[PDB]
RNA sequence: CUCAACACGGGGAAACUCACCAGGUCCAGACACAAUAAGGAUUGACAGAUUGAGAGCUCUUUCUUGAUUUUGUGGGUGGUGGUG
């Protein structure tokens, strides 16, 4: 059982890009009012085009890039990415309860303290 | 080569510089001055900026 | 005759009370009515940089000043004698306009 | 510099035809406002030709100044023009 | 030595270049004469293996509204007929690259150093 | 900085040299003295029937053109 | 780095600034000499691979370009590189 704001998960994966933005946060739904010529068709081509390899084994393809700045839509549930953090690429899953956030919150950019304790 | 300059300079320290020595920093753009803050003190007499008081 | 309106602007007073001095005098050289020169207020332009280059030393600061100094007379003449009186007194640093109506 | 041949037709012309070129210095500027081709063939093909002698330059205030001189006229002739034509500020 | 002995082609030549209508080289020529701006060929006394013969006046020699060719002889000393190698320091030339292919599209010239030309080829 | 480490394997390559075949300007010819057309011209009207269209496979692409000029066939 | 460093470098850095890190292009290497080279010095590119990438980067392919480039030898130029 899985639903984002009231809509099920199978009524996510067959909904377009567009009715998705039609009931997300503030942040995505301005982001995609003025989100003409920000070149989106360059990934996603890559991704549906990954999916076809796996017919129904495990996880497809790793698609790797550079843009952390992508909010998370339904057409990429089960798609794996790796999102550059600055110097590496993470694959990370794309789990549908990631919707409505950036791809750099999945990739952290810094080894955080282990402040002493050499070990 | 198409992405040779093709990042947007609009706004911010990167699209203004100084008229006499093309910096960034310390630059004075009031009245439409757009000269930096040292170069602007060795010609403030000569654009008619005097220091009176 | 015209409503006409002469604009002077400049940085410095002495050559500019003179030009409007000259203004004058040629209005009433051959008369006509005066509305003589209102003086608006001073401009003082501040631009107040610290006075170094580097940030090493007393936090000293400097100030420097522009004054811009602005003068209008609102004449009527002849449209004959405008020409003559607007080109006669042409001064460096004093710059003239003059307003049709 | 490749510098396609019809773009040296324009920028040596126009240095013909007065004698004076300022050009702005930017690079990758996109179409210099006098010459209709780029800022940065007018800056580059006239080091060309100040190396060899041919003009002068001086340069202030993030800007060029390009002064043809008189072992440059002459050349410029053949290169361009017929003879008997004064490019500089000589015409009187 | 009275006048001229076949020494006029370089003067049609020189009034050539300046007005940028020689295309010299092959590929220029062999595609300038497909669409029908060639006025003037001469290729060469002997190529190699008579390839590039039979495509050149193939060109010229079709039969609408245009036959133009002389001849010329051996193409090591075309080049300075044509632009190629400069003054070179009082020398003869530079040194001088291959040759055996240029054609002028226009002339943008005068009389009769270039006149006689043509009466050479609209008459025999 | 002392020095570069290039992490990245050791590629000092170049660009093709803009390959150097033999003589390529060829329609065909026959025996005296007919030439026809071979890699057929274009449909711009800017290219005024002198470019030749490569074909690779399934493709009639112009040089002309810095990009596109694609009459498929 | 005491007064005479520490809301100071006008230093409120999301990109740009930017000098640092992981990576990709480009020459913006003038001129002179020598070589290659009009049987082409060289330049650019559709699609695919590849790539963070609609970078013809590089490769597969075969068109375009034409003497400005390329290669080598000297230099030139740039550097928020060092030395206050």
């Amino acid at each position: 059982t899985h639903s984002y704001r009231g809509v099920d998960l199978e009524k996510l994966l067959e909904m377009s890009t567009e009715d998705f933005v039609k009931l997300a946060p503030a942040r995505v739904r301005r982001r995609f009012a003025r989100g003409m010529t920000s070149k989106p068709a360059g990934f996603m081509k890559k991704l549906r085009a990954a999916k076809l390899a796996a017919p129904e084994n495990e996880k497809p393809a790793p698609v790797r890039t550079h843009m952390r700045n992508m909010i998370i839509v339904p057409e990429m549930i089960g798609s794996v990415v790796g999102i550059y953090n600055g110097k590496a690429f993470n694959q990370v899953e794309i789990r549908p309860e990631m919707l409505g956030h950036y791809l750099g919150e999945f990739s952290i950019t810094y080894t955080p303290v282990r402040h002493g304790r050499a070990g | 080569e198409n992405v040779w300059f093709s990042h947007p300079r609009r706004y911010g320290k990167g699209s203004r510089q100084c008229r006499v020595c093309s910096s960034h920093t310390g630059l004075i753009r009031k009245y439409g001055l757009n000269i930096c803050r040292q170069c602007f003190r060795e010609k403030a007499n000569d654009i008619g900026f005097n220091k009176f008081r | 005759i015209i409503k006409i309106r002469i604009t002077l602007t400049s940085t410095k007073v002495k050559q500019l009370e003179n030009v409007s001095s000259n203004i004058v005098k040629n209005a009433e050289q051959h008369n006509l009515v005066k509305k003589g020169p209102v003086r608006l207020p001073t401009k003082v332009l501040k631009i107040s940089t610290r006075k170094t280059p580097n940030g090493e030393g007393s936090k000293t600061w400097e100030t420097y000043e522009m004054r811009i100094h602005k003068r209008y007379i609102d004449l009527e003449a002849p449209v004959q004698i405008v020409k003559r009186i607007t080109q006669i007194t042409i001064e460096p640093g004093v710059d003239v306009e003059v307003v049709v109506a | 510099m490749l510098m396609p041949k019809e773009d040296r037709n324009k920028i040596h012309q126009y240095l013909f035809q007065e004698g004076v070129v300022v050009a702005k210095k930017d690079f990758n500027q996109a179409k210099h406002e006098e010459i209709d081709t780029k800022n940065l063939y007018v800056i580059k093909a006239l080091q060309s030709l100040t190396s060899k002698g041919y003009v002068k330059t001086q340069f202030s205030w993030q800007y060029y100044y390009y002064t043809l001189t008189e072992e440059g006229v002459e050349y410029l002739r053949e290169y361009l023009n017929l003879p008997e034509h004064i490019v500089p500020g000589t015409y009187i | 030595a009275e006048v001229t002995i076949e020494d006029a082609l370089k003067v049609v030549l020189r009034t050539a270049l300046v007005h940028d209508g020689l295309a010299r080289g092959l590929r220029e020529s062999t595609k300038a004469l497909t669409r029908g701006e060639a006025l003037l060929v001469v290729l060469v006394s002997s190529v190699t293996e008579a390839n590039i013969i039979k495509l050149v006046e193939g060109l010229a020699n079709d039969p609408e509204n245009k036959v133009p060719l002389i001849k010329v002889a051996d193409a090591k000393q075309l080049g300075e007929w044509a632009g190629l190698g400069k003054i070179d320091r009082e020398g003869n030339a530079r040194k001088v690259v291959g040759a055996s292919v240029v054609v002028v599209k226009n002339w943008g010239a005068e009389t009769d150093e270039l006149s006689m030309i043509m009466e050479h080829f609209s008459q025999q | 900085r002392k020095k570069k480490v290039y992490t990245t394997p050791k590629k000092i390559k170049h660009k093709h040299k803009a390959v150097k075949l033999a003589v390529l300007s060829y329609y065909k010819v026959d025996a005296e003295g007919k030439v026809t057309k071979l890699r057929r011209e274009c449909s711009n009207p800017t290219c005024g029937a002198g470019v030749f269209l490569a074909n690779h496979k399934d493709r009639l692409y112009c040089g002309k053109c810095h990009s596109v000029y694609k009459v498929n066939a």
